[PDB]
């Protein structure tokens, strides 16, 4: 009316399924370290890029200043003969511009790494999501076999030696 | 490498690039800069050096005006070595504090602005105004009241001499005084060559004042029991002032609640399987209606559903704290992928409308394995760039926006609307029939059973708005409950704002001392909160601003979880608020934070070196790093994080070492010749939160025992999580592990450290402490107790360290160790008189903890917020019920304890 193997044989399988569980648990926990670690490394890159923007912003304010400030000034060095003081100002500005190119290049390099690390994150999260169903099924099997042997009346000491 | 090339942006647009030393302070770098700038164009147009401030992009990506030019470039620690000169003028008090807050709390303040969220902005506005106001108010008040704020009294729950002196004086006056002398009386006696003075325990920020005898103060109590003369300084009221300075109703929308499930984004699943979004509405833990599911759309990265999801609840029925919950699953024609929760009403009580993009949290496959996660946080995932997301849309209910009704209108539904024999049995000792029986007699529960409020809130049918109004009506006139009851009402089971407010109302009667015992649990409870502005946050802030110690430990409890995405935002905004009302204390916490950052750098070096090379060479190479200006000065002269009244003055590099654990803790020794040789352990690598809870609880037991006239000579030592797998332990000197003392031997060790008549004290100390830590470890279920993790003191006192596991994580028996029994009985085979006194201490101790059983159950129940591995469910809580036998009579419980005791004595032999 209610539709829903020897004890030693079911105990042998309880040993196996608990082992296969504990292996899979240790595996998922390794990935969850990587997930949490990489989540932190990505946030560090996401604010380091902000620090690159805010630096590159400040260098560009300097360029704006260099042009506004020199425009109203440099006409005096032209009419008063100093071609050399003009050329000093301009070289010093090309030296500024040249430096921005390094900072932009290093921002590009970081942006490349965070592109790679975002792909790693998603891959780690994907591999966790193909371990979850195995893990949960091994949990529930392990628990079914315990329930079976308990009902059959197996001593608590015997179940403990099978569990690890 | 020593030197770094720094880019210098002059205000004329000119650009200089030259190398400076990492150690060089900014004052010095400005001189070098000016010296090179004179040989660059447009120099004549600059003002003098002191007209300008350096500016850099700091480590948290914010601009920082570097006002303190005595700081080293390596401590300023800019992002790139780029320094800009700008003008000094502008309100740079606001600027300074905003910068200093960003570095102090971890998260930079721009990250709050960036979110473009009103809730955040209004919290930041209201709480910062509140905090700034209280600090302004604090400053105007007297030196007495300021001393109460800054250095609140450390009290304990015949006559000897005392060494008194004044500040700035070599001579010191010693004289006899009694235990029961109030502090002012001693000052009158000290005036021998009163109310414009206060005593200080020199070498420490601990002061003696108020109408309390000398024995009640911890410093005196500490010195008396030892048998030592206290050392004090008299300080003038003038000197403390030097310290002190520097329009349509919701109940007419009878149409079932529904949502449009548009899209999934950034999903990562097995392509053979197919995706299902499961969903449901919740109030606290209970379901408001049955859970509905989407169609099984095939696994891609960007799945599109576009389904209405009709729920079996009308929009009028939705309670204030309604909580829509999602879970994304991957099915084969079951893997939980992710989950996300959403509040249906916003912080302004408005029913949310329109599209909403929930960035989801990943599911963790747990033992319960539920469909949805209604306990989890409301906050979106901070990782908006990489995390999975659900695009959904809450429909337009009406042309006008609709709010959840105001209290005047809630109470208006209250204004419309033999049996006791069954009710007493149910409350005075719930299932289907009983829940109704309480609800019918809900008026009688308020009248004769006010303590049963909690039971009554759960029987309330929160998925029908008529019920909800009636419960709230009763609640508004509900009599004030004791603290113990109010603690239960902070638990997640009671999510409604009106319950929260009542709970906090009843907690305002907490003294600062008592509030300190629960501060950790109260912090964790904030993880259950829905909205940023809440009553608990204002309460915690109120008490932090009124008391510097509470403020201190509030700071560290929150700071030490700033790495946890789920709480980073909520905790950041509170830390910002605290700091703004405690600018005085910011400066102390800055110094600690930097000391902590050097230790982390220092530990990481020791970790790496000890793998390669042996201990004595690694010990000396550690010292080399510590000798460096930046290191030595940052580690020197700071108030201890573990207790801000303690003073870590001069770091003793020779005594400084590290221990042989897996994570290799650093052992840092200090010295202060005003005091007297304090030390600390810097643990980095393991979680310390579980050790703290265990110590907090043993300390609570010690307090609980002491109140009933039982001092069991415990050592309630400090333990403080400061960060991500990082914290401190207070060193307790003249103490080693039993394992090391053993390499018979315990009693020999006590003999050598307590010669003559002092040995009888040391056995009494051992007996008393062995009792407390036997009962404590039994009650908390702390197994794995061996001589490697138990410690004796030279005084005789036993205490416990490295509480790795607890609450049985199978039942832990009561444990008597032969070696300890031998020492208890004074080295004899049979000393029944002594061993009976020891049995009585255990039984007395155990009796008193049962009397306060619900307190332990309530405090533990709130710690389920923290999500520690070994405290996650009702089974963990149930352990304490059974260990304290709270479902038995007092004598029945005590007879089982005796059977546990006696069988532990039998088990001791083998
Ligand atoms: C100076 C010498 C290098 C250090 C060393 O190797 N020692 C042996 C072990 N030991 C420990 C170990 N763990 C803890 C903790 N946790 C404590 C401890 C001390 N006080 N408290 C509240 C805990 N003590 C004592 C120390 C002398």
């Amino acid at each position: 009316q209610q539709d829903q193997d020897n004890i030693e044989a079911v105990g042998k399988k309880l040993h196996e399924y608990n082992t296969q569980f504990q292996e899979k648990s240790r595996e998922y926990d390794r990935l969850y370290e990587d997930y949490t670690r990489t989540s932190q490394e990505i946030q560090m890159k996401r604010t380091a890029i902000e620090a690159f923007n805010e630096t590159i912003k400040i260098f560009e304010e300097q360029c704006q200043t260099q042009e506004r400030y020199s425009k109203e000034y440099i006409e005096k060095f032209k009419r008063e003969g100093n071609e050399t003081e003009i050329q000093r100002i301009m070289h010093n500005y090309e030296k500024l511009k040249s430096r921005i190119s390094e900072i932009v290049d290093s921002r590009r390099r970081l942006e490349e790494d965070l592109k790679k690390q975002a792909a790693e994150y998603r891959e780690i999260d994907k591999r966790m999501n193909s371990i979850k169903p195995d893990l949960i099924q091994l949990r529930k099997t392990r628990d079914q076999y315990l329930m079976w042997l308990t009902q059959k009346g197996v001593r608590q000491k015997k179940l403990n030696e099978w569990l690890g | 490498n020593q030197s770094v090339v720094v880019d210098f942006l002059l205000p004329t647009g000119v650009y200089l690039n030259f190398p400076v030393s990492r150690n060089a302070n900014l004052s010095t770098i400005k001189q070098l800069l000016w010296h090179r700038a004179q040989y660059e164009p447009l120099f004549h147009m600059l003002s003098g050096p002191e007209a300008y401030v350096f500016t850099c992009i700091n480590q948290t990506a914010e601009q920082q005006e570097l006002e303190d030019e005595q700081r080293r470039l390596c401590d300023v620690q800019p992002f790139l070595p780029v320094l800009r000169l700008v003008a000094r003028e502008g309100d740079r008090v606001k600027k300074l504090i905003n910068s200093q807050i960003s570095l102090l709390i971890g998260k930079g303040l721009h990250e709050f602005d960036s979110l473009c969220d009103p809730e955040v902005n209004d919290f930041r506005a209201k709480m910062c105004q509140f905090c700034e106001e209280a600090a302004a108010r604090r400053q105007q008040l007297g030196w007495e009241a300021w001393l109460q704020y800054s250095f609140p009294l450390q009290l304990e729950p015949r006559a000897l001499l005392v060494n008194v002196k004044f500040e700035g004086s070599e001579e010191s006056f010693t004289f006899q005084v009694s235990t029961k002398d109030v502090p002012l009386a001693l000052m009158a006696c000290a005036l021998r060559k009163p109310e414009d003075y206060t005593l200080q325990v020199n070498g420490r920020h601990e002061y003696l004042y108020g109408s309390y005898p000398l024995c009640q103060f911890q410093y005196i109590c500490s010195c008396l029991h030892s048998g030592l003369t206290p050392h004090l300084t008299m300080v003038h009221s003038s000197s403390i002032l030097a310290m002190r300075d520097e329009s349509v109703s919701l109940w007419s929308l009878e149409q079932p609640f529904r949502i449009e499930l548009i899209q999934g984004s950034k999903v990562n699943a097995d392509e053979r399987m197919k995706l299902v979004v499961q969903a449901g509405l919740f109030h606290g833990n209970e379901m408001l209606c049955k859970t509905v599911s989407s169609s099984e759309v095939s696994v891609c990265s960007e799945p599109v559903w576009k389904q209405r999801l009709e729920f079996d609840i009308n929009i009028c029925d939705l309670p204030r704290m309604a909580r829509l919950c999602f879970a994304l699953y991957a099915v084969i024609e079951d893997c939980p992928i992710a989950w996300a929760n959403l509040m249906l009403f916003d912080y302004k009580d408005q029913l949310k409308t329109g599209e909403r993009c929930l960035y989801m949290w990943p599911s963790v496959p747990d033992e319960k394995g539920e469909l949805l996660n209604p306990t989890g946080t409301v906050r979106s995932n901070p990782n908006t760039d990489s995390a999975a997301a659900l695009l959904i849309c809450l429909p337009e209910v009406a042309p006008h926006p609709v709010y959840y009704p105001a209290l005047e209108k809630i109470l208006e539904l209250g204004r419309h609307s033999e049996e006791q024999l069954q009710l007493r049995e149910i409350l005075e000792r719930l299932y289907e029939h009983e829940k109704d029986l309480v609800w019918k007699l809900r008026h009688e529960v308020q009248e004769h059973f006010p303590e049963a409020l909690a039971r009554l809130l759960l029987v309330t049918k929160w998925n029908k708005h008529e019920d909800v109004a009636q419960m709230l009506y009763l609640l508004c006139s509900w009599p004030e409950l004791p603290v113990l009851s109010a603690l239960e009402l902070l638990d997640f089971s009671f999510p409604d704002c009106h319950v929260g407010s009542f709970a906090i109302k009843s907690l305002r009667k907490l003294t600062d001392d008592e509030l300190f015992q629960y501060l950790l649990q109260l912090v964790q409870v904030l993880k259950y909160e829905s909205y940023l502005d809440c009553e608990l946050t204002k309460f915690l802030l109120d008490r932090a601003l009124a008391n510097r110690k509470i403020g201190h430990f509030l700071f560290w409890h929150l700071r030490s979880e700033m790495h946890v995405p789920s709480v980073a935002l909520r905790f950041g905004l509170i830390l910002e608020a605290y700091c703004r009302g405690s600018t005085h204390h910011m400066k102390v916490l800055m110094k600690q934070g930097e000391a902590l950052s050097k230790l982390k750098a220092l530990n990481d070096f020791v970790k790496l070196s000890s793998q390669k090379t042996p201990k004595p060479q690694t010990k000396e190479l550690m010292h080399l790093c510590m000798r460096q200006e930046a290191y030595l000065e940052a580690l020197s002269h700071l108030q201890s994080p573990l207790d801000p009244s303690t003073l870590l003055a001069e770091v003793c590099v020779e005594q400084c070492t590290f221990m042989d654990s897996k994570m290799k803790p650093l052992w840092i020794m200090y010295s202060n010749e005003e005091a007297g040789s304090v030390g600390i352990i810097f643990k980095n690598g393991d979680d310390l939160r579980q050790d703290m809870l265990t110590l907090q609880m043993i300390q609570l037991m010690d307090v609980l025992w002491k109140q009933e006239g039982l001092d069991l000579r415990m050592t309630p030592y400090g333990c403080l999580p400061t960060g991500d797998r990082t914290g401190l332990i207070e060193v307790v000197l003249r103490s080693d592990t039993i394992a090391n003392i053993q390499l018979d031997a315990l009693l020999n060790w006590l003999k050598s450290k307590n010669p003559g008549e002092a040995l009888d004290r040391a056995i009494e100390e051992f007996t008393l402490s062995c009792a407390g830590y036997c009962v404590a470890t039994y009650v908390l279920g702390i197994g794995d107790r061996h001589s490697d993790n138990i410690m004796i003191r030279e005084s005789g006192q036993l205490f416990h360290i490295d509480f790795g596991h607890f609450l049985g994580n199978e039942r832990v028996p009561f444990i008597l160790t032969y070696d300890f029994v031998h020492v208890i009985q004074q080295g004899k085979t049979n000393n029944s008189e002594k061993f009976e006194r020891f049995r009585g201490y255990c039984e007395r101790a155990y009796t008193i903890l049962r009397r306060h059983g619900l307190l332990f159950l309530h405090l533990f129940a709130l710690m389920r917020a923290a999500g520690l591995p070994e405290l996650s469910c009702s089974k963990d809580i149930q352990y304490l019920k059974d260990s304290l036998a709270l479902g038995k009579t007092e004598e029945e419980a005590l007879k089982h304890f005796r059977v546990k005791f006696n069988e532990a004595l039998r088990e001791s032999w083998k």
